[PDB]
RNA sequence: UCAAAGUUUAGG
RNA sequence: AGGUUCGAAGACGAUCAGAUACCGUCGUAGUUCCGACCAUAAACGAUGCCGACCGGCGAUGCGGCGGCGUUAUUCCCAUGACCCGCCGGGCAGCUUCCGGGAAACCAAAGUCUUUGGGUUCCGGGGGGAGUAUGGUUGCAAAGCUGAAACUUAAAGGAAUUGAC
């Protein structure tokens, strides 16, 4: 089970800091990995220019074309 | 899902047993599990017995028995039925048919 | 191994009571389980046991009346401040009309009431209900 | 049950098993109040008033009643000391 | 117009037990659904709380029938959960009101601190669960209302509990699983055994002792 | 290969016989003419096979009785050969058999009538594995 | 009981039970029933308290006489030897037999033609007579048992140690039972014997 | 079951116990004055002698010290009856 | 099938140390 | 007292 | 060092549309012994280790204790082999409304919302992936440690009715 005794804390609060990680939400929010993946440099909009207007087609229950702007 | 308490396979202390090579496939099985037959058996049969019987030159005489232990596997001893399957039931029941 | 002693009792006498017992034998005994069991006789949950000596650790046989749901013990002996019971007892009891908290003090072994009566702290040992 | 006042409340104040003090609950369809007759003592001979003892319904399926039973009855002087 | 047949019925019928709190001391099973009604005349409200479909599958095609939990209660100490399928929705909505009926149960209630007033909230803190769903009653004070789910809170009320704090775990989800949880807690409400009980019983007679008389009817 | 009577002949057959057993007889067409007056049954077939049936019945009625039926005169016979009083075996005329340890079992309730004591049998070994 | 001066043993009564055989239990000794023992002899064959049998036999006899109809005291027999007894006791008594194939849900179905909500049930042998026990448990009806040295005590209020094996010794147990349920109360002496014989009581193996 | 004097336990049931498992844990084990037949001296063994004990005037052997208790010389008498 | 899978990458592997050591 | 028998609209 | 047997590889014979497979005939490494590596398996009870308590029943293996009768050996002794007990701790079993559990099931997987005996390891939708990358170990084969982008609404367990 748990550490659970009194002079603990170090390993109680070490244990779940190395454990942190193995969660998907934190790991996302604390590894850079994302902010640079983002094309919005962690920002809520990004102003672009237009080069091409392109068709997307849509996942197959649906039979669909997208119409979307390549930015 | 776990079939059975015992795993087919009555080990039970151990953690590991030799191997048998079975008495049909050839297939290689744990002696603790594997089908086991024991077969005493009359040499000469219902059919010849008399007729053998008739023209033994020893007068009387108790003829012999043919000694067999075999060892089936478990893909063969269903196969040759000598096991069927059961019900979840009547699979707990350890005494043998009569 | 036997670690704490104290934690074990309880839990033997709650396992009793559990199965419907009249009495029950702990095996190590200590002055903290007779300190423990006494608070627990002046409120009535259990009735008047006693302490039988072999010329060691001691045995002691517990006589029950069904009144006592679940006697429990905190490790680690947490060092509760006063100010810090009212939280302990909302959660830990079952309400804020039965059960107590037992927790050692300078003052002695008692009760989260006594203790609050006395304006004496100290660390916690378990409660029972 | 009573409120601060002194007033009595709560719908009803349930029995409690004989040989448990564990309430016997609203709906504890195994339980068990028995009365046991008593006699007159120079004849033997059933007398009117009776000697009741109820049972969770826990303990009769644990198989312990009988003996809790016969406990009870040799406390209160309906059975004779067995030994 | 009600024939009773059974023992229990035929008292009631006749006016010989007075209240169904008699009924619930002895622990005599309430069969007919006769009874609860005559006793809890009003008040008595049935609220569908869901209409769960099930279905199974035949070789031809699937059968497909409804499940209606049924919850009632006098929002006065009383309350029931009744579940029952049929193939068409109202005959299993008649037939779980029927069944809640059946187990109606008297609910403690209890004060927070001050014990001042009619009991509000629940005594201790008791709990019930079934099947993963875990409901864990608190008691509350004044004011605070019924701090929990849709399911749970419309039980409690009928149960006649003002004020509540509420947790729980597993699939809450599963309706039937959470009402017949909330309802197992709210059932324990009486059979937790607390000093304010304690006392040495009295014992009485039970209806089929004292009306044996009249039960051998003449 | 084929003709067992249904549950609608037989249990019209076995309730006729239960009413009018004195009626009915050995012989087929004397009671398949009884099964017309006693009984409405609407066609001449199943009439006929309820007579059938009830002749078969008649017959093993004929030979002790039959589980699933109820003759007056043999429930009678039955009162009076199950309230049979003999002269009586519970008393075991004079001498009762009893071991030692059915003995001692007396002299602790305070006894010694006439009874004979005797045991020799060494612990044999009970049944075998 | 109340093993005190009137309902006490009596010589004759005890050289009844030996003839029968009630103390000559079982091998198989169940850590319920220890309670009534004496002891195990040679061979192994546990023996039963006769003293400790009576006391329990009057206690059940004080709980179907405390039935104040007695018509709502059942009796049930499921075995080939109490079908007879029971009948028998259920007439000396007043009771309501149910001997033979008990119909499971007697004690449940509102609906039922065959519906019965007893104050008692009256066993012989619980291990056999199990439906009805497990039903006395639905509602909350106690028991009497004539229980053995192997019979275990499942929701028997009331246990009755005994002989329930031997046909004799159930019938004389049946018999016994009928007698202190008369006595105490009814239009039986104790001073003076009972005109009715315990052979009435005992199933008979198709003899003649 | 359901109700046991642990505290006045008969002695029926505390002799089949476990040395350490009694209600005071007790011995099991006993010294005795071993007599022998022809050196009068009486030695004072111990029930699990574990030596082999020679007599005091050292001609003979007592006990073959086994597992259990030891075995006493044929022509070797003893008494217990003491504390 | 999930062992000739393993296999599969392990072969794969030693073809990838067997690219890189040519650098 | 064990031959061979692979596949199955995108079009709801 | 050795090489009977079997037998990856391989070679033929069959079977099949195909069979580089299953069946048959050969047959290398290996399969064995000695001396060095390797360090992984469904290395499984898929169940960490110590400690406590909480129901029955029969069994079995070791040690001890007690007991009337057997076999005997020779005339008793000592026996040892049976017999009926009890104790301690073993491998397991049946049994039950112990109590759990999503359950199947488990006297443990129980004594958990009435949550705290101690302490280790360890998981956090499914894939990508035990991959890449470094570090390290190995003669090697490999092992240990071990990400990410990108993808995706489920994947998964137990149990029910069907169909096959
Ligand atoms: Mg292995
Ligand atoms: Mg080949
Ligand atoms: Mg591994
Ligand atoms: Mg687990
Ligand atoms: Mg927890
Ligand atoms: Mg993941």
């Amino acid at each position: 089970g748990k550490c659970r005794g009194l002079r603990t804390a170090r390993k109680l609060r070490s244990h779940r800091r190395d454990q942190k990680w193995h969660d998907k939400q934190y790991k996302k929010a604390h590894l850079g990995t994302a902010l640079k993946a983002n094309p919005f440099g962690g920002a809520s909009h990004a102003k672009g220019i237009v080069l091409e207007k392109v068709g997307v087609e849509a996942k197959q229950p649906n039979s669909a074309i997208r119409k979307c702007v390549r930015v | 899902t776990k079939k059975r308490r015992n795993n087919g396979r009555a080990k039970k202390g151990r953690g590991h047993v030799q191997p048998i090579r079975c008495t049909n496939c050839a297939r290689c099985v744990p002696k603790d599990k594997a089908i086991k037959k024991f077969v005493i058996r009359n040499i000469v049969e219902a059919a010849a017995v008399r007729d053998i019987s008739e023209a033994s030159v020893f007068d009387a005489y108790v003829l012999p028995k043919l000694y067999v232990k075999l060892h089936y596997c478990v893909s063969c001893a269903i196969h040759s039925k000598v096991v069927r399957n059961r019900s979840r039931e009547a699979r707990k029941d350890r005494t043998p048919p009569p | 191994v036997r670690m704490n002693v104290l934690a074990d009792a309880l839990k033997s006498i709650n396992n009793a009571e559990k199965r419907g017992k009249r009495q029950v034998l702990i095996r190590p005994c200590s002055k903290v389980i007779v300190r423990f069991l006494t608070v627990m006789m002046k409120h009535g949950y259990i009735g008047e046991f006693e302490i039988i000596d072999d010329h060691r650790a001691g045995k002691i046989v517990v006589n029950l009346t069904g009144r006592l749901n679940k006697c429990g013990v905190i490790s680690p002996r947490f060092d509760v401040q006063l100010k810090d019971l009212e939280k302990w007892q909302n959660n830990l009891l079952p309400s804020r009309q039965f059960g107590f908290i037992v927790l050692t003090t300078s003052a002695g072994i008692m009760d989260h009431e006594e203790a609050r009566r006395k304006h004496t702290g100290g660390k916690i040992l378990g409660f029972f209900f | 049950m009573q409120n601060d006042a002194g007033e009595f409340v709560d719908l009803y104040v349930p029995r409690k098993c004989s040989a448990s003090n564990r309430i016997i609950g609203a709906k504890d369809h195994a339980s068990i109040p028995m009365n046991v007759a008593e006699v007159d003592k120079v004849t033997g001979r059933f007398n009117g008033q009776f000697k009741t003892y109820a049972i969770c319904g826990a303990i009769r399926r644990m198989g312990e009643s009988d003996d809790s039973i016969l406990r009870l009855a040799k406390a209160h002087g309906i059975v004779s000391q067995n030994f | 117009e009600w024939l009773p047949v059974t023992k229990l019925g035929r008292l009631v019928k006749d006016v010989k037990i007075k209240s169904l709190e008699e009924i619930y001391l002895f622990s005599l099973p309430i069969k007919e659904s006769e009874i609860i009604d005559f006793f809890l005349g009003a008040a008595l409200k049935d609220e569908v709380l869901k209409i769960m479909p099930v279905q199974k599958q035949t070789r031809a095609a699937q059968r497909t029938r409804f499940k209606a939990f049924v919850a009632i209660g006098d929002y006065n100490g009383h309350v029931g959960l009744g579940v029952k399928c049929s193939k068409e929705v109202a005959t299993a909505i008649r037939g779980a009101i029927i069944l809640a009926k059946l187990s109606i149960v008297p609910v403690r209630r209890g004060y927070w601190g001050n014990k001042i007033g009619k009991p509000h909230t629940v005594p201790c803190k008791v709990t019930g669960r079934c099947g993963s769903v875990l409901v864990r009653l608190i008691p509350a004070p004044r004011g605070t209302g019924i701090v929990s789910a849709p399911v749970p809170k419309k039980l409690l009320l009928m149960a006649g509990i003002d004020d509540c704090y509420t947790s729980a775990w597993g699939c809450t989800a599963t309706l039937g699983n959470f009402a017949k949880a909330t309802f197992d807690a709210i059932s324990k409400t009486y059979s937790y055994l607390t000093p304010d009980l304690w006392k040495e019983t009295v014992f009485t007679k039970s209806p089929y002792q004292e009306f044996t008389d009249h039960l051998v009817k003449t | 290969m084929g003709r067992v009577r249904t549950k609608t002949v037989k249990k019209a057959a076995r309730v006729i016989i239960e009413k009018y057993y004195t009626r009915l007889g050995n012989d087929f067409h004397t009671n398949k003419r009884v099964c017309e007056e006693i009984a409405i049954i609407p066609s001449k077939k199943l009439r006929n096979k309820i007579a059938g049936y009830v002749t078969h019945l008649m017959k093993r009625i004929q030979r002790g009785p039959v589980r699933g039926i109820s003759i007056k005169l043999q429930e009678e016979e039955r009162e009076r050969r199950d309230n049979y009083v003999p002269e009586v075996s519970a008393l075991d005329q004079e001498i009762i058999e009893v071991d030692p340890d059915t003995k001692e079992m007396l002299k602790l309730l305070d006894f010694g009538s006439l009874s004979n004591l005797q045991v020799t049998q060494p612990t044999v070994g009970m049944n075998f594995k | 009981s109340g093993a005190l001066d009137v309902l006490q043993m009596k010589e004759e009564d005890v050289l009844k039970f030996l003839a029968a055989g009630t103390h000559l239990g079982g091998t198989n000794l169940d850590f319920q029933m220890e309670q009534y023992i004496y002891k195990r002899k040679s061979d192994g064959i546990y023996i039963i308290n006769l003293k400790r049998t009576w006391e329990k036999l009057l206690l059940a006899a004080r709980a179907i006489v405390a039935i104040e109809n007695p018509a709502d005291v059942s009796v049930i027999s499921s075995r080939n030897t109490g079908q007879r007894a029971v009948l028998k006791f259920a007439a000396a008594t007043g009771a309501t037999p149910i001997a033979g194939r008990f119909t499971p849900g007697t004690f449940t179905n509102q609906i039922q033609a065959a519906f019965r909500e007893p104050r008692l049930l009256v066993v012989t042998d619980p291990r056999a007579d199990h439906q009805p026990l497990t039903e006395a448990s639905y509602v909350n009806l106690p028991t009497i048992a004539l229980c053995n040295t192997d019979s275990p005590l499942r929701y028997v209020d009331i246990a009755i140690p005994c002989n329930n094996k031997g046909a004799h010794s159930v019938g004389l147990m049946w018999w016994m039972l009928a007698r202190e349920v008369l006595r105490m109360r009814g239009t039986i002496s104790r001073e003076h014997p009972w005109e009715v014989m315990p052979d009435l009581y005992f199933y008979r193996d198709p003899e003649e | 079951p359901l109700a046991k004097d642990l505290l006045h336990p008969s002695p029926e049931e505390e002799k089949r116990k476990h040395k350490k498992k009694r209600l005071v844990q007790s011995p099991n084990s006993y010294f005795m004055d071993v007599k022998c037949p022809g050196c009068y001296k009486i030695t004072t063994v111990f029930s699990h002698a574990q030596t082999v004990v020679l007599c005091v005037g050292c001609s003979t052997v007592l006990c073959q010290p086994t597992g259990g208790k030891a075995r006493l010389t044929e022509g070797c008498s003893f008494r217990r009856k003491q504390h | 099938r999930a062992k000739w899978r393993k296999k599969r990458m392990r072969r794969l592997k030693r073809k990838r140390r067997k690219m890189r050591q040519r650098s």
